[PDB]
RNA sequence: AUGGAGAGUUUGAUCCUGGCUCAGGAUGAACGCUGGCGGCGUGCCUAAUACAUGCAAGUCGAGCGAACGUUAGCGGCGGACGGGUGAGUAACACGUGGAUAACCUACCUAUAAGACUGGGAUAACUUCGGGAAACCGUAGCUAAUACCGGAUAAUAUAGAAAGACACUUAUAGAUGGAUCCGCGCUGCAUUAGCUAGUUGGUAAGGUAACGGCUUACCAAGGCAACGAUGCAUAGCCGACCUGAGAGGGUGAUCGGCCACACUGGAACUGAGACACGGUCCAGACUCCUACGGGAGGCAGCAGUAGGGAAUCUUCCGCAAUGGGCGAAAGCCUGACGGAGCAACGCCGCGUGAGUGAUGAAGGUCUUCGGAUCGUAAAACUCUGUUAUUAGGGAGAACAUAUGUGCACAUCUUGACGUACCUAAUCAGAAAGCCACGGCUAACUACGUGCCAGCAGCCGCGGUAAUACGUAGGUGGCAAGCGUUAUCCGGAAUUAUUGGGCGUAAAGCGCGCGUAGGCGGUUUUUUAAGUCUGAUGUGAAAGCCCACGGCUCAACCGUGGAGGGUCAUUGGAAACUGGA
């Protein structure tokens, strides 16, 4: 991230980010019981948003397309 | 040109002025020489023209007017016709 | 303002005081989950907020929007405990259930245009009506005669007190004085009277 | 765009020539020396009349510092 | 006392201390968005982010020289005041009092004051060699209520230049600052100390003041625990949540003050600075370029660039409220006002049913058993509260022949001009997203089947996960909803109400010794003391006993009531540790 610092970030979720070397908003929570990553990251924010499979959120995990 | 100035303070937007011997060159919040009560414009409570320039009667013979072009509001205070 | 079935406002709550029949073709058991198990016993806030809820049904202004309702009833000077029933009867729907024009709260809320609202002068189309000792909330001169005005003028004899309703005319304008103890008593006093201060 | 020498000139009247001062400086030294001589500028002391016509008349020193040589002149007589 | 206080967590259930994973409101907010209409307010919160700008504020003869009341430009006159951002004083700097044998008090307008006394003269006018501008030369001048000290009043007892049919010594009316103490201020164990004219002495001066300021000299381990002395570094306050009170918080506002003005540093006649756009000096910056130069507010406004899950237009006017100029008149103003601004909270007039066919044309679960998304419903009537053009019009209130002692006359306004509303009664739409086995108010069929989903607590996925994903849904709440960092319900959890002197949360093995923290001494004391006493004052974005309306919003008088006062002994001694 910024400041110089490293940190063992995962992506929650099915999002698969296609584009390297691309800013990634950090998400704000830290993970249950997983030695090894002690971060989240937020889907989409200057980067892939996702996939359009799943529709029951509508509110996060790089959500868009209202049906209808 | 110290006459008695409305001291302009309070809440914003609604400034409570107090009609008080101040100068020109300090105007709204600057010093009161003689202060003489206060003013009360609502007209909604009958005490409104509560003014006590009791100790002004000394600053009414050498630097003394209208701050505010108030002519109504000394109009109540006659402290004249006795020169 | 619910915008929702007024139906489940004697499932949910324990004092609706709304309709007579209303669990005769329901199921008056328990809640709607676990409808066919057995009921539960209120807790000490949660049957303080049970009533709020009860009432949030009943009353036209929700959460927020009835603030003076809640204000009239815990600062204004007199009995706190009784006061959620004596200081919340100065709303529209009181003269609509007290001259014959609708038998709920929430239709009485929609009785200030279709039904008589001129009160002697200023209207008002809100939920609460500034009915005072000189007040007559009548109709208007077009909407003299209505027809949720003048539905039940015969159906509803037995008038409430401190109101008054006559035949093509249904001007409420008697005593400004109400009772304390004139409403449905189901919910705690004192346990209002103490929450609502925290 | 008013020139300003009523509020903050405390560096607005020390900004000019100050030959005016140096000369009423040359003049205001013989305070202890007309004194210690004997001199004539110092007698009768019924004027220095010194709130008469002088002040007004022609007078340009300072305030505080003059009117503690101002106080035992003008009035010794 | 409007009178807090859920669990799990440990055997196979457990009590009991203990800590938070976790039943909520708050969230200067943004956020993926489904963000009908709006009164009001905040908006580089991420940013003392760099720099092209529109840009501080102009004037005056009752007193003087254009061609024609001031028109010649001198003189009276805010550049520091409106302002802007708050790195900067861990502290009278501000917050907070009497004050001043620490005290100055320049100053602002009235009267004494007789326009007196030495005056030449002054910018303009303009004799004017040249210079790219980057500056010398040739120089005479003319004014103005611009303007010059000694003898006759003020701590003695050594007055003038001129006002219409202005005035000056004394001073008043008035006025700005320096000060005493009583008040806000971190801890280090992985540092345990600091001042030496530290502590007091009087004399060379001069400023708001004594003066350890220096003055002649003055101590030892003394000062200091009052961590002085190191740091922490922050603009301070009037404030809003808060336990139910006992506890606890204690600043965004909006005004006072305290700051700052590329960087420093030293000085500069007229009335109170270091000067937001005067000096000089230096330093690294700004840019064009005649070789020399100019330098920078953008720390006045709005912008280009900064990275902000997280924020105002390079728009009109001085309505008005201002003050400074200025016999009036004239005249000044990104002070200030009005329009762009986003769900920034808008919660309501808030969008159609008086009526009403199993209300279906057949589907929602369907072992089809009925009910129904369904007193949904047709197609109208209904409900008015959408347009259709409309002419519309309190902070701060008195004036202007010359007829008028803090009173006032012929003659002094607009940057505007569509709340609640029962009325025209066109038809302008409260949807939504979430848990659904739940915990915790909530579900049916398929599709999945440790693939993926779900995923605070639970967990559900290796087959029958209504926990998963689609459809019919359901509980909640409200023009929306899931998200991120920030107080308190949660619960006392350095225990303070809220800790043991043993398993819990607890045996210093240290047996020999004063940390003044603290451990009967009779009587006995001169009054440490419990409840009476100067009371005027008794004020307060303060809970004001009421006090005003804006329907949903900001419309504010009551200093005696009124507490949030400002009578609680001078005093009645056989008595914490010390007899």
């Amino acid at each position: 991230l910024s400041n110089n610092i490293e940190i063992n970030a995962y992506i929650p979720g099915i999002g698969h980010n296609l584009q390297e070397h691309s800013v990634v908003l950090v998400r704000g929570g830290r993970v249950k019981d997983l030695p090894g990553v002690r971060y989240h990251i937020v889907r989409g924010a200057l980067d892939t948003s996702g996939v359009d499979g799943r529709r029951q959120g509508r509110s996060l995990y790089g959500t868009k397309k209202p049906k209808n | 040109a110290v006459k008695i100035r409305l001291t302009r303070l309070g809440s914003k937007r609604n400034p409570f002025y107090r009609i008080v011997v101040a100068d020109a060159r300090s105007p709204r919040d600057g010093r009161i020489i003689e202060q003489i009560g206060t003013y009360n414009p609502t007209s909604a409570n009958a005490p409104e023209i509560k003014v006590d320039e009791a100790l002004a009667l000394k600053w009414l013979n050498d630097g003394a007017k209208p701050t505010d072009t108030v002519h109504n509001i000394l109009s109540k205070e006659g402290i004249m016709k006795k020169f | 303002r619910f915008r929702g079935s007024n139906w489940k406002k004697s499932r949910r709550l324990g004092i609706s005081l709304s309709g007579t029949g209303k669990e005769l073709e329901k199921r008056p058991y328990a809640p709607g989950q676990h409808g066919p198990n057995q009921r539960k016993k209120l807790s000490e806030y949660g049957l303080q907020l049970r009533e709020k809820q009860k009432l949030r049904y009943l009353y036209g202004m929700t959460e927020r929007q009835f603030r003076n309702t809640f204000d009239i009833a815990g600062k204004k000077f007199g009995v706190h405990g009784e006061n959620f029933m004596i200081l919340l009867a100065s709303r529209l729907d009181a003269v609509v259930y007290s001259l014959g024009l609708a038998r709920t709260r929430r239709q009485a809320r929609q009785l200030v245009n279709h039904g008589h609202i001129l009160v002697d002068g200023k209207r008002v189309d809100i939920p609460s009506y500034s009915v005072k000792p000189g007040q007559t909330i009548s109709v208007r001169e077009k909407s003299q005669k209505l027809n949720i005005i003048v539905e039940s003028v015969e159906i509803n004899n037995f008038v409430p007190e401190y109101l008054n309703f006559d035949a093509d005319s249904l001007t409420g304008t008697f005593v400004r004085l109400p009772e304390r103890s004139e409403l449905p008593a189901e919910i705690n006093e004192q346990l209002i009277v103490e929450y609502y201060s925290r | 765009k008013s020139a300003i020498k009523r509020v903050k000139t405390t560096e607005k009247a020390e900004a000019r020539n100050i030959s005016q001062k140096s000369a009423m400086r040359t003049a205001v030294k013989n305070a202890k020396t007309a004194v210690s001589n004997n001199a004539d500028n110092k007698n009768e002391l019924v004027s220095l009349v010194k709130l008469v016509d002088k002040a007004a008349q022609s007078n340009l020193i300072h305030s505080n510092k003059a009117d503690r040589i101002k106080s035992q002149l003008m009035t010794a007589n």
